C-alpha cells in the first residue's frame, strides 16, 4: 500500500529531522555534567589544608581537620562552595579562613565568627564512595 | 503610473475590495486599536533589532563592551537604537497585554474564535521568550542574575513534591534547557542570542500571520454582544476606508508620539541604571526579581509556602488561558451584555496588576501574605466562568 | 453616562498601574545618595572652562590617571593599571584592536581601548599585587558612573568605610583636616561622568530632535484626524 | 477533527479553491519545477542557518574558531549543519540561474508578467547580496580576500575615465560601502554578518512573497505560447490537484536526494580546502577569483584593458536584464514559437556558461581574448532583441 | 523527435558545465604533492593501534609536542609554545574559557582551547625569540591538515627547502643518512591529520546516515510518483 | 490644505527616518578615513633611517637616504607599504633592507636585488606639505 507508506516515511523522515534540529540547538548534552563526578581523591588532601576546587561550578573548598549552622556532625571530609556571601570574594584558608575584601571571617564548617556576610556558606551536596569526593 | 500596475498586479481590485468594500462594524470602541498598535511595535522591534544585530557580539567578553560601548557612544544614533529596542520591548508587552485582556473583555474568545484566541495565546507564550532570552543579552550586572533567577524556577518542579518525590532530576529544564548547564558559558549566550535574534521573531512572524488571517476569517466581534444580523441591518457598518483606516492611523501616530517620548527623555528604567555594571558570576545583586510582564507569576511563586506547589500554580495559572475559549461557554457574547461577568472581570484585573505591583517589592510575610490574597483572587476568575457560564444557560 | 464611568475607570487604573511601575514606584526603598553641595557645580558641567586653558573633565581625568590609575582601569578612555605603565601594550597595543577610543562623537588618536580578554590575560594574569593584597580585583570605573550615580560615586569616594562596612580602599582624600580633598573627589566624579554623558552639544541635539519627533508624530496624527472628518463629511 | 477547524478557520474552503480547481496548464514541461525548487533551497538555507546562528562569532579572532572548531567538532551535528548550509547556498544559486534561465526561454517576462520579472531581478540582486557576504563570515584565507576583490571592484570606477575624469573619490563604494574603508576591522565583519544574517532574508522573503503573489496574479505561462483560450478549450487544464502538486512533490524529493548526497558525500568544492586557513590580511593567496556565481560577471571584467569600461560593462551586463521586458516586445511569446529566438537563447546560454567557466582559469592573454569573445556574444543577444523585435512585428 | 534533442541538449549541457563547475575542473593547473609511499599506512589509519598499548595518533602527539612545539602552537587540541612550558596559563588557564578540547565526540580534560586573542596576548606578545629571529610567527597547525592535505604536509615537513625555496623552518627530521625519519614524519601528520578527520567509529555512522537518508528521499519520490500515477486512474 | 500637507509631513518623516537608518548602517563616516592625513615629520627622521608607520592599511614605511622600478627620482624622502610580496611578510630595515623568513632583499627604494618575490614594493601615493608626508 502506497497512501500509508508515504506518510509512515513522512513521519520517520520528519521525526529524524526534529531529532537532529533537538540535538544541534536544545542539547549541551554530555558537556553540561562538568562535573559530577569531580573526583576529589581523600588521601591527598593534608589535615588542616584546603585544596581549591570547582563543582556545580566556581567555585568549592576540599576542607580536611582532624577534630572540632553545623549541618553535618564529625566527618572530617566535606566540600563548601567557597565564594564570599555579601559581596562575592573569594575566602583564604588561615583556625579559621577569611577573605581580605571586607574582613568577613569564617569557621571550616562554613558559619563566620566575625561576619560582614549575613549567612554562612551553604554546603552543596556529596556523596561518599571509598576514597572520593563528589 | 498606476493602471500600469494594476492591468499586472490587480492593485486596485485588492484595494477596492479589502477598503473599500469590508463592512466593519460602526460601532468599534478604543481598546479595538491595540491589535494594530501590537503590529506597529512589532515591527518597531524588528526595524531597530536590524540596527543592533549589526554591532552586537555574543560573547562574554565582548558582550556590554558592544551593547554599551560601541553601540551607546562609538555608534552614530546608536543610542537613540537601542534606547528605541529597549523602550519597545517593554511598549510590547504591555499594548499586548491591554490586547488580550480587553480581548477577554468582550470575549473575543468565544464561537468562532476559538482558533483565534489559541493563535493568540502561542503569540503570548513565545512573546514572553522572546522578551526574556533577548534580555540575557546585554550581559548586565542584574541581566545575567534575573536570567538566572528565571531559569532556576524549572528547577523548583525537581524539589520533593508532596506526591510521587522522584521528580528529582526529572524535567529537567534547567541542564538542557536555557542556563546551558551547571554553568552560563559563552556557547549558552551565543545559542540564546541566536535563537532571540532570529529563531523567535520568525515564529513570531508566522503566528501574527495566521492570527490575522484567522481575525478575519471569523470577523471583528462588534462591542454590543449581538455578533451579527446577518442580510438585514444596513447603515452600522460605513466600511473599512475610510472610517477605520483613518482613525487607527492617527491613533498609531499618537501613540509613537507617547512612544518617542519614553524613547528620549525617560528611559531610567527600561535601561536600568544598575544593569550598565557587567556582570560577574560571583556577586548577586539585592533585589533580583524578573522583568515586570513576568512579575504577576513571580508573585503566585514564592508565595505559596511550597515551591513546586508555587511553579504548579504558575503554570495552571498560564494554561488557564489556553482552556479559557472552552472554559467559559454561553450564548452571551460581550460584557456590555453580562452584569455577572463583568464584576469578575474587574476582579480579575485588579487583582492581575496587583500581583505585577507586589512582584518588585522585597519578600516580606505581609508581602506573601497580599500576592496569595490576590492570586486567590485571579484564580477565582477562572474557576467561577463555568459557573457564571451555567446560570447563564438557564437565563 | 455609565460608559464614562468605564472610560474613567478602565483608564485610571491603567495609568496609574503603568505610572508606578513604569516611574516612582512608592513602594521600593532603595536609599539616596547625594553630593556634598559644597561644590555641586564642578559635577554638574564637567566642561566647564577653567583657569590654565583646561575643562574640570581633563582635570579630573589626570587625577585619576595619577593617584587611581594604580589599582583601577577605566577603560572606554584608554586607562589601564599603571603597574607597568602602561599596563597595555609594551609594545604594540596597536595591533589588538586595540582601536583609539572614539566616543561621541569625537575620537583621541593618544589612547587605545583594549577587549576585555585581551587586557586581564597579558596585564592582570601576569598578577601583580592586587588581588593579592586586596583580595578582589578594583573592576572598573569604564560604566559605574551609569551604575551608581554621582551622588553614590562622590559618596563613597573620600569616606569608602561610610558607604561600605569594610573595604580595603583607602581615604585616599581625607577631609577634616584636609579642605583640598572635596573638589578633587569633584573632579574624579565630574571626569567619570564625561566619560558617560553627552557633552553640551550633543545633550542638546538629543533634546531638539526629540522634541521635534514628538512634536512631528502629534501634529501627523491631528492632521490625520481632521483629514478624516474632512473626507467624511464630502459622504456623510 | 477536521470540521472543528473548518467551521473557524475555512480551511476546505481554501484547499478546494487552491489546490482542486485552481487549472493550471496541462503541458507544463520540466524546467517549470525550478521555482519550487528554489523555494525549496531558500527553506533549506533559513532552516539551517538558524542552526549556525547559534554558534558562529563575528568577532575576528573568534570567526573561523566558531565555524571551524566550534561548528564542525564541537558541535554535535554542526558539521552537518555547516555542510547542508555551504551546499544550499550553491544549490540555490544553481537552481535560480536555471529558472531565470528558463523563464527568459519560454518569454515568461512579456505582457503582463512584466512586473513579476522585475521582482525576479531584484531577488537575484539582492541575492547575489546575500551569498557574497555570508561569504566573508567563515573568515577563512580565501574568504576575506575574495571579498576585498568583490568589494575594490566598484573601485575601478574611481579611476579615470576616458571622459569626464572627476570620478575619483566619488561614488566610494569602497570606504563608504562595504569594506569598511581602507581595513576591514571586527565592525565591519560584524556588520556584514548582521545584514547578511537577518537584513538581507527578510527582504528576501518580503520579495519572494510579492513575486509569489505576482506569478499567481499574471497566471502560468504555457509552453506553446498562444498564453490561452480563454472560455474554451477544455480538457488541457486538469486542474492543480493531484496533477501538479505530486509531480512537484516527487520532483523536490528527488532534488533533495541530489542535494543530500553533495552534503554528505562531495562537498570538497563547497567548503574549499584551502579555505579551511584563517585569514591574515598580508598573505595574499595565488588564485583569488570571486564565486563562481559571479565569473561570468568578473570575465567580462578584467578582460577589456580598461578597468573603468570594464566596471561600466559588468554593470550594463547586469542592467539588460531589468530592461529585458521593455527590451523584447513581440505578439509571439514562447520559444517554440520564434525560430529565430531559439538560436541567440543558445548562444547566450553558451557563451554565458563559457564566461563562468572561463572565470576560474589564471588570467592569461589567451584567456582575455577568449572572454572577450564570448563577451561580444553575451551582449549580441541584448543588441539582437529589439530587432528580432521589429521583424517579427512585421511578420 | 525534435523535443528529444532539445532535452539531451539543455540537459546535457548543464551537466558537463556543473561537471566541471564542481568537481574535477580540468584547466586549473594546481599541483599535487603525495605521500612517499615509504609508508603511507601510518597516515592512512592514525588510530591504528601499535605495541605498547599506544595508537600512532597518540606517539605523534607526543613527536609534535616535543620536537614541534618550542615554536608551532596547534590549538584545537591544547598544544601551545613551549616556551614558556606550558605558554598557556601558568597559572589557571581554566580561567579563561579556556575550555577542555572537546573534539568529536569526546572530551580532553588534560588540554585546553585557549581563544585566538587571550592567547598571542599573555603568550606572544611577551614575545619571545620567535619573530624576532624568523621573521614571521609560526602561524598555527590546528587546520592547517584541511588548509594542505596530508601529501602537501608529508612533503613540506622532512623537507621544507624543496617545498618552499627559503625558509627558516629547518629540516628538522634529515633523511639520506638517517633512515629514522620518514616515519617520524608520517607519525606527525597522522597526528595533525586525527585532530581534523573523524574517528573510524564517526566517519562511519556518517557515510551510514547519508547513504539512508539519500535511500529515504528516493523512494519517497518513487513512491510520491507511484501514489500519483495511482490517483490518477481513478479519476482519468 | 491638509490632504497634501499630510503628504508633505509624511515624506518629510520617512527622509529623516531613512537619514538615521543610513547613518547608523550604511556608514564608517569620519572613522574610515583613518588615516589619510598621517602627520609624518620629516625632520624627526635620520639619514639611511626608517621609521614604521601605516598609510591606508598596514604596514608603511618612511624611508630616507641622502645619495643614490624607480618610479620617481631622487626627493630623499618617501613611503613604501612594507610588507614582504610573494608570502607576505615584513622586511627589516639594513645598504638594502630585507625580511628573514624567505631571504627577499630590497633597495630602498622597492626594488629588489636578491629576489623570491617576484615584483617590488608598490608605492603608495603621497603629497609634500613642507615638512609633513602623507
Ligand atoms: C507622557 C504620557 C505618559 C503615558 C503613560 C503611559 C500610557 C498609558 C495609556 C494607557 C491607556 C489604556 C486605555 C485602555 C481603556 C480603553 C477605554 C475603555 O474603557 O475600555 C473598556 C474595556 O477595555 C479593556 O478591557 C482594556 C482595559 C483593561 C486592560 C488591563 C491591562 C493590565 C496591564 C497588565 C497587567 C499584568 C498581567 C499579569 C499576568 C496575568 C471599554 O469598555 P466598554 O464597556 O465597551 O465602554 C464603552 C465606553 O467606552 C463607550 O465609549
Ligand atoms: C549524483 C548526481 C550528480 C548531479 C550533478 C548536478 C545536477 C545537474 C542537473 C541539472 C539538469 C538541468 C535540466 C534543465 C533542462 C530541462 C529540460 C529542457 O529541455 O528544458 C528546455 C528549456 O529549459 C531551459 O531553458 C533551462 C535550461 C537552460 C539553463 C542554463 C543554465 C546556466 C547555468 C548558469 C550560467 C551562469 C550565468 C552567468 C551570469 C550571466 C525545454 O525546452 P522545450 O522546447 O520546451 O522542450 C520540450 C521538450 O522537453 C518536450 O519534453
Ligand atoms: C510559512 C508558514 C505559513 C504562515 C505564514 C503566514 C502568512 C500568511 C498565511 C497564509 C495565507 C492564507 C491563504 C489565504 C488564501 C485565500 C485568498 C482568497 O482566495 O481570497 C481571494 C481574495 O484574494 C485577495 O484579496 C488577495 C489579498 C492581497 C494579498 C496581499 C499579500 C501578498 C504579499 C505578502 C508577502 C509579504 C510582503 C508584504 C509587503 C507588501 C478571493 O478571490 P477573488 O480574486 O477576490 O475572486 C475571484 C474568483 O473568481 C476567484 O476566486
Ligand atoms: C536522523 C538522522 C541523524 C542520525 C540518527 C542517530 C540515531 C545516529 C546517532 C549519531 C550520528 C552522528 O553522525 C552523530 C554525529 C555527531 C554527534 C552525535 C551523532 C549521533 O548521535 C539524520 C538527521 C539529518 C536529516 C537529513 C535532517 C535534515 C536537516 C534539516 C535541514 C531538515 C529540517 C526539517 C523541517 C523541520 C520539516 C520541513 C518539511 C518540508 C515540507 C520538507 C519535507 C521533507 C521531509 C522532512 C518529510
Ligand atoms: C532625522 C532625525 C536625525 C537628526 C537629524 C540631523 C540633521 C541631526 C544631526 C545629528 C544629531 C544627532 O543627535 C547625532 C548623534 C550622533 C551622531 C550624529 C548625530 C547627528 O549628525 C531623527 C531620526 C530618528 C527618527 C525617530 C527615525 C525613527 C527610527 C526608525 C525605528 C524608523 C523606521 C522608518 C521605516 C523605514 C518606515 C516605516 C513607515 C510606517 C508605516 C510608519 C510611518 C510613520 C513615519 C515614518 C511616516
Ligand atoms: C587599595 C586599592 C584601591 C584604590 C587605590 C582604589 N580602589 Fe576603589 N575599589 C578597591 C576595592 C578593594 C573595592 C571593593 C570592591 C567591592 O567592594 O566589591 C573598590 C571599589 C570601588 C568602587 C565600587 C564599589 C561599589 O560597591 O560599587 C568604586 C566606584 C571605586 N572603588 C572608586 C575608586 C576611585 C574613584 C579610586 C581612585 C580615586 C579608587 N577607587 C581607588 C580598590 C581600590
Ligand atoms: C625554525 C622554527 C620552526 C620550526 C622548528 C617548525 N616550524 Fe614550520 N614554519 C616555520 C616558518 C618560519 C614557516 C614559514 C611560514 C611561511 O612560509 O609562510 C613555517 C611553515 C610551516 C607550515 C606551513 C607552510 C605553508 O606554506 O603552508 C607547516 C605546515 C609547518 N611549518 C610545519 C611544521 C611542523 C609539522 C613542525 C614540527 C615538526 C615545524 N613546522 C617546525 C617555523 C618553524
Ligand atoms: C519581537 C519582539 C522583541 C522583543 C519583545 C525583544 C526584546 C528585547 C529586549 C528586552 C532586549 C534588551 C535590550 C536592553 O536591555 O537594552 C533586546 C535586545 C536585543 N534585541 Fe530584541 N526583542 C524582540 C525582537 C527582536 C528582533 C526581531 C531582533 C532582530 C535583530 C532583535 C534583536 C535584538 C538584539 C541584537 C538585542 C541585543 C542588543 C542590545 O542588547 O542592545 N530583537 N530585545
Ligand atoms: C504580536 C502580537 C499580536 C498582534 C500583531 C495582534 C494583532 C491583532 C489584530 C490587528 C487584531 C484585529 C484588530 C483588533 O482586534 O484590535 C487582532 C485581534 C485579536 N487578537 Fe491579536 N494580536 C497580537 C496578540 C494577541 C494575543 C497575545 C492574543 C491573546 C492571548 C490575541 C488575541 C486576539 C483576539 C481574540 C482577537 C479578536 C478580536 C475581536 O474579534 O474582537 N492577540 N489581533
Ligand atoms: C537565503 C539565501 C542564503 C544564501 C545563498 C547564503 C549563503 C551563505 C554562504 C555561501 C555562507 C558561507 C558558508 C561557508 O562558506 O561555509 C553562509 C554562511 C552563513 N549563513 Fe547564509 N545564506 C543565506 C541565508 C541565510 C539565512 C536565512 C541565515 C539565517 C540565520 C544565514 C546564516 C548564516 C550564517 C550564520 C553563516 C555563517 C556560518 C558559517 O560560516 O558556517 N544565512 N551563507
Ligand atoms: C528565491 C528565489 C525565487 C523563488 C522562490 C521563485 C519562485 C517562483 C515560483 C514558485 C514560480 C512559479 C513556478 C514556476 O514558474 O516554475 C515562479 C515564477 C516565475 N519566476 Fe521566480 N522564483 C525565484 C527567483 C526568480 C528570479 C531570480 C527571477 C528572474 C530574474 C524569477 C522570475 C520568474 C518568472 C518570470 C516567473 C514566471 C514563470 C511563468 O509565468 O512561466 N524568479 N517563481
Ligand atoms: S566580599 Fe567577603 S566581606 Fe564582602
Ligand atoms: S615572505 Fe618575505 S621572502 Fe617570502
Amino acid at each position: 500500500f502506497i497512501s500509508i507508506g508515504i506518510g509512515a516515511l513522512g513521519a520517520v523522515g520528519g521525526l529524524g529531522a526534529l531529532y537532529a534540529l533537538v540535538r544541534v540547538m536544545l542539547e549541551p548534552s554530555e558537556i553540561a555534567a562538568l562535573g559530577a563526578k569531580t573526583e576529589i581523591d581523600v588521601s591527598k588532601i593534608q589535615p588542616m589544608q584546603v585544596r581549591v576546587t570547582s563543582w556545580k561550578g566556581k567555585t568549592l573548598f576540599a576542607i580536611r581537620l582532624p577534630k572540632d549552622y553545623e549541618i553535618l556532625k564529625g566527618h572530617d571530609v566535606f566540600a563548601l562552595v567557597g565564594v564570599c556571601t555579601h559581596l562575592g570574594c573569594i575566602p583564604l584558608w588561615k583556625p579559621v579562613f577569611h577573605c581580605p575584601c571586607h574582613g568577613g571571617l569564617y569557621t571550616p564548617y562554613g558559619d563566620v565568627i566575625g561576619g560582614p556576610p549575613p549567612r554562612p556558606l551553604f554546603i552543596p551536596p556529596q556523596k561518599l564512595e571509598g576514597n572520593k569526593l563528589i | 503610473i498606476v493602471d500600469w500596475i494594476d492591468e499586472r498586479a490587480h492593485v486596485r481590485e485588492i484595494y477596492r475590495t479589502q477598503m473599500v468594500e469590508y463592512k466593519v462594524a460602526k460601532n468599534l470602541t478604543f481598546p479595538y486599536v491595540f491589535g494594530i498598535l501590537a503590529l506597529v511595535t512589532f515591527a518597531i522591534q524588528i526595524i531597530s533589532g536590524m540596527v543592533l544585530i549589526l554591532y552586537y557580539k555574543p560573547s562574554i567578553a565582548d558582550a556590554f563592551d558592544s551593547a554599551t560601548y560601541s553601540i551607546m557612544g562609538e555608534i552614530p544614533f546608536g543610542w537613540l537604537f537601542r534606547h528605541i529596542h529597549a523602550t519597545g520591548a517593554n511598549f510590547f508587552m504591555a499594548i499586548v497585554y491591554l490586547h488580550m485582556f480587553t480581548g477577554i473583555y468582550y470575549n473575543a474568545y468565544k464561537r468562532p474564535r476559538e482558533l483565534v484566541w489559541i493563535v493568540g495565546w502561542l503569540i503570548y507564550f513565545v512573546l514572553i521568550l522572546t522578551a526574556l532570552s533577548g534580555y540575557l543579552l546585554p550581559w548586565g550586572q542584574l541581566s545575567y542574575w534575573g536570567f538566572i533567577v528565571t531559569t532556576e524556577i524549572p528547577g523548583s518542579l525537581a524539589d520533593a513534591p508532596i506526591l510521587k518525590p522522584i521528580f528529582k532530576a526529572i524535567a529537567e529544564t534547567i541542564v538542557l534547557w536555557m542556563k546551558g548547564g551547571y554553568v552560563v558559558t559563552d556557547v549558552t549566550l551565543g545559542r540564546v542570542f541566536g535563537s532571540h535574534v532570529l529563531i523567535y521573531p520568525l515564529i513570531l512572524l508566522a503566528l501574527v500571520g495566521i492570527h490575522l488571517y484567522l481575525v478575519r476569517a471569523a470577523g471583528i466581534s462588534n462591542p454590543e454582544g449581538i455578533e451579527y444580523d446577518k442580510k438585514k441591518n444596513p447603515d452600522k457598518f460605513v466600511p473599512f476606508h475610510p472610517y477605520m483606516t483613518l482613525k487607527e492611523g492617527a491613533y498609531v501616530m499618537w501613540y509613537l508620539a507617547v512612544f518617542f517620548f519614553f524613547v528620549f527623555f525617560h528611559i531610567s528604567h527600561f535601561l536600568p541604571p544598575e544593569n550598565f555594571e557587567p556582570a560577574n558570576p560571583l556577586k548577586t545583586p539585592a533585589h533580583i526579581a524578573p522583568e515586570w510582564y513576568l512579575l504577576g507569576y513571580y508573585e503566585v511563586f514564592r508565595s505559596i509556602p511550597s515551591k513546586f506547589w508555587g511553579f504548579v500554580a504558575f503554570n495552571a495559572l498560564l494554561l488557564l488561558l489556553l482552556l479559557l475559549p472552552f472554559l467559559d461557554f454561553s450564548p452571551l457574547k460581550s460584557a456590555r451584555r453580562r452584569p455577572l461577568f463583568f464584576v469578575m472581570f474587574v476582579i480579575f484585573m485588579i487583582s492581575s496588576m496587583a500581583l505585577t505591583i507586589l512582584g518588585t517589592m522585597p519578600p516580606t510575610p505581609q508581602n506573601a501574605k497580599l500576592g496569595l490574597i490576590f492570586a486567590a483572587l485571579v484564580f477565582a476568575f477562572f474557576i467561577s466562568l463555568p459557573i457564571i457560564s451555567f446560570i447563564e444557560y438557564g437565563w | 453616562t455609565w460608559g464614562l464611568i468605564k472610560t474613567i475607570f478602565f483608564a485610571g487604573s491603567t495609568l496609574v498601574f503603568f505610572f508606578l511601575l513604569w516611574f516612582y514606584n512608592p513602594f521600593k526603598h532603595v536609599e539616596h545618595y547625594e553630593v556634598d553641595e559644597e561644590v555641586k557645580a564642578i559635577i554638574d558641567n564637567p566642561w566647564k572652562k577653567t583657569e590654565s586653558g583646561k575643562t574640570i573633565a581633563e582635570e579630573g581625568r589626570e587625577l585619576f590617571i595619577a593617584s587611581c590609575s594604580s589599582c583601577h582601569s577605566l577603560r572606554y578612555d584608554g586607562i589601564y593599571i599603571m603597574s607597568v605603565a602602561a599596563n597595555p601594550k609594551w609594545k604594540n597595543i596597536e595591533k589588538t584592536s586595540g582601536r583609539p577610543v572614539y566616543r561621541f562623537g569625537t575620537l583621541y588618536k593618544d589612547r587605545f581601548f583594549v577587549p576585555k580578554d585581551v587586557y586581564e590575560a597579558f596585564a592582570h594574569d601576569d598578577i601583580q599585587g592586587l588581588k593579592a593584597s586586596l583580595g578582589q580585583v578594583p573592576p572598573d570605573l569604564s560604566s559605574m558612573y551609569l551604575a551608581r550615580g554621582e551622588g553614590y560615586l562622590y559618596q563613597f569616594i573620600l569616606n569608602p568605610q561610610k558607604v561600605l562596612p569594610g573595604t580595603t580602599m583607602p581615604q585616599l582624600f581625607n577631609p577634616q583636616f584636609d579642605p583640598q580633598a572635596k573638589e578633587k573627589v569633584a573632579k574624579i566624579v565630574a571626569y567619570m561622568k564625561s566619560v558617560n554623558t553627552p557633552p553640551p552639544k550633543e545633550s542638546a541635539k538629543r533634546t531638539v530632535m526629540g522634541v521635534i519627533v514628538i512634536a512631528y508624530f502629534i501634529v501627523m496624527g491631528l492632521l490625520l484626524w481632521k483629514y478624516r472628518e474632512n473626507l467624511l463629511k464630502r459622504l456623510g
